[PDB]
């Protein structure tokens, strides 16, 4: 469905993938830096889930900011939960969501 | 009279400007900041339709991203250093509400980002409109990104209120939130006392919207995370339809998770949270009883600050009065303990 | 991130420094822990004569972990 | 090889275990350290009420190093 | 009637064999071991001519590398698991001396490799010749190599005796050596007592050739080193010239290095090392005075074991008579503080 | 006057050479394991000296074992790194001295 790069402090730490059964977040086997979230420890490396990992869902903005973005950009309200790619560069902290 | 940033009384010099130099310094770091923004509200804030109702008042609040170019505030669309919060169309004076509450939290010794009131450029000789501005905490002195993360995602909770089933019941509590926090930050008594006072003052001041995304983790000291500063503290007391929805955003004690059980204060003749309920909260975080007795006494003696800060704030007198019965009523309930 | 305790005095100065960097005063520690303020002052000077349980109690309140190696 | 002390009883149990693997009897520890045997049997089960200096002394005479982390 | 491995009495079932089942088990790990070698001395020990004259007794001892093939010993040329030390040609009965001493050391509780006396196959109906065998300590359970080092190399000392100056004086001492050891092994009291007793017992038993190449560091449990087991422990009392050469291999106290100062016992009427000199050694190691008193009392109680082990050994008597003379003498000196 | 290799636990640690002025021991740049002696820390890596390093000098035998090689071969102690090679496979510990 979709495949996107995940990067922390400007350097890519892993990749977020989406297929038919669900999503898969993956740390690059050569990354041994800090974990992007305490929900996603670096030691586990691979992260499967049918629904979007609660960390990634929570980086999307809501409220007035979700309304102004969705009145002009028609994304699939739920099936495409990757509204993060459109907002990837305006995320809180040191994390960026960038297309391949 | 009072400073639009610090709420402290202005001197003759700074009276006509409306801002003290000591407050302009706290906000910008320079004494010749211009807090009179060079753009109108309708210039950047689009008038969005009211989507449904009965949500959180913050779900209607616009947010603008600001940067400091010299002593001038400038609107950007990418990562900035400030967040500007106008009053929502349906809730006039909300920006003055956050400023009063946030200034109070700062005066009570909590970790609060620098903040204040700025004025929109007018259209034609009308009432000056003010908005709330605040420095982002995910920035350092050099303005370099500091990593952070909100609590709902950390605890892997898919809803900020913990309504994670179709009961509509809440399934995460402030007791459980604190237990999760000490598991991943440093459990010094200083951290626990600050956290316990954050929850008590959210209740005292009428902040029934301290949900899981108004808590944050900052990754400054390498791997060790620390609790983020206080942000998004507003008093809901002036707005009754929202104020009687909940006493707090989340259940207080883990025994109430999902509605399985009631807090002792609800079984008492007072029918709401009382002093006993917050003892059981602190007594679950490891705070010794003699310390909790002292912590309650310090909150009583801080009532001079709470009265003073709100009464000299820039809110409507009807709004200030609403907040001060909420404070005075709930502060009395702190006595019903043991 | 590990510091070898050379002497009992070395431990007291490390804890007292940690206490001051966190902003905790002696009266807060007395209420949380129950060790008197006069004994807490001795603990942070030279805890050679303080009950080991009192030293271990204070270290937990300050977020200090105590490990042993060889 | 690092082990975080959970309770004072934990430290007392490790030190007594260390002592036995070295083949050291209590009388030798009394002669070397000056700590009475009664106080040593005390330390090796729960050193909660034992002076910190003695626990630190017994750890050294047994080759155990004390560390602190955060 | 005494065991050629343990020096304990044999039990009728073992008397004719000459080796107890307990001893054969301890040496080989199997109870079906053949202590009667299948080769003669001259088959593998080729005596070289002249040798030297000023060398220490250890420098004349041959060394054969042995391995255990189905309960039978076989001489290998490189890397064995056992070492066979026959008596040197000029020092008959030395193997029985090393066996007697190292058995005593083992009985006193020191860390000693398993050892014993094996016999060569006869050549022509002569009395059987017995040699000293010992298991190598730089091997583990599966016979895999374990790293080790001698102290002369670790301390960067160019001479076994520390004769590293522009004169004939010694510049390393037992005190200086013990301070080096605690700096690099685990400083626990049990180690300090053992090392102190090794030094006192080398003096008591007449081993005046415990030099820096007779101390070792074993790198077994990770990077942390341990003191190597006792080895090369022979009593030089039966050989008067070699014995009257030195009281020990190294000076006892650090103050003695370079001949700068004398040990306190040298100024006394006894003119040799006495108990106060060994107290000062222990003090420098960090041993409490109350402990050293008890440590000395234990050593007095152990003369029963010292008399017994040597008396039931396989040395020549006039040699046994010599050792007990030196021992009783120096054990008497321990009382003088 | 050879460049001889040292072997600890079966893996090459480095090599010991004899030049014109003196000797030089070189822990291989990729080695980050245990050191063959406490006199020779891994951290220093390079080890020059006028005379034979006190460690390797002590690794050579001295008694009846040395007089055997001094009887057949007998180079009169002219090659200091070149007496270890006669028994490089007869050393105590896990150390080996092997040419090239």
């Amino acid at each position: 469905h979709r495949r996107v790069k995940v990067l922390l402090y400007g350097q890519v730490v892993g990749e977020l993938s989406q297929n038919d059964s669900g999503f898969l977040f993956q740390y690059a086997h050569d990354y041994h830096g800090p974990a992007i979230s305490i929900s996603l420890p670096v030691a586990q490396r691979q992260f499967p889930s049918e629904t979007l990992h609660p960390y990634f869902a929570s980086l999307a903005p809501e409220g007035w900011l979700r309304q102004r973005y969705s009145q002009i950009q028609h994304r699939d309200e739920n099936d495409l939960l990757g509204m993060l790619i459109d907002n990837g560069k305006n995320l809180l902290g040191a994390i960026q969501i960038l297309p391949w | 009279a009072n400073c639009r940033i610090l709420l402290t009384p202005l001197n003759e010099r700074d009276e006509q400007r409306g801002y003290s130099t000591q407050g302009l310094k706290r906000l910008s770091g320079t004494a010749k900041l211009n807090p009179r923004l060079g753009f109108t509200r309708t210039q950047f804030v689009q008038e969005l339709p009211r989507q449904q109702k009965g949500m959180s008042i913050s779900g209607y609040q616009p947010k603008l991203q600001l940067v400091l170019d010299e002593g001038e505030f400038r609107v950007v669309d990418h990562q900035g250093n400030f967040i500007l919060k106008p009053s929502p169309a349906d809730f006039p004076g909300l920006a003055e509400n956050e400023h009063a509450t946030m200034t109070l939290m700062s005066r009570l010794g909590f970790d609060v980002p620098v903040h204040g009131l700025l004025s929109f450029a007018p259209q034609s000789e009308e009432e000056l409109e003010y908005a709330f501005v605040i420095r982002r905490y995910d920035r350092d002195n050099k303005g370099l990104p500091v990593h952070q993360e909100q609590l709902d995602g950390a605890m892997q909770i898919t809803d900020k209120y913990g309504k994670t089933g179709n009961d509509n019941e809440q399934y995460v509590s402030y007791e459980t939130l604190a237990r999760f926090l000490v598991a991943h930050v440093n459990d010094n008594i200083a951290f626990k006392i600050d956290l316990f006072r954050r929850i008590v003052y959210a209740w005292l001041l009428g902040n029934n919207d301290m949900h899981l995304r108004n808590f944050g983790l900052v990754y400054s000291d390498g791997l060790t995370p620390a609790l983020a500063p206080v942000y998004q503290f507003v008093s809901v007391a002036p707005y009754p339809e929202y104020f009687y929805s909940n006493y707090l955003a989340l259940p207080l004690l883990t025994r109430e998770e999902g509605g399985r059980e009631l807090a002792p204060g609800f079984h008492s003749d007072y029918g709401e949270y009382i002093g006993q309920d917050f003892l059981l909260l602190g007594e679950s975080m490891g705070l010794a009883p003699r310390l909790l007795e002292k912590l309650f006494q310090d909150i009583r003696k801080e009532n001079a600050i709470v009265m003073e800060t709100y009464e000299q704030s820039f809110m409507t007198q009807d709004h200030i009065q609403a907040v001060l019965q909420c404070y005075r009523h709930r502060l009395g309930l702190l006595h019903h303990h043991h | 991130p590990l510091l070898t305790i050379e002497t009992p005095r070395h431990l007291g100065e490390q804890l007292n420094a940690r206490r001051k960097e966190l902003g905790i005063d002696l009266y807060t520690l007395e209420l949380q822990t129950g060790i008197s303020t006069s004994t807490l002052k001795r603990l942070f000077k030279d805890p050679e004569q303080v009950k080991f349980g009192s030293v271990f109690a204070v270290a937990n309140v300050l977020g200090v972990k105590l490990c042993i190696g060889e």
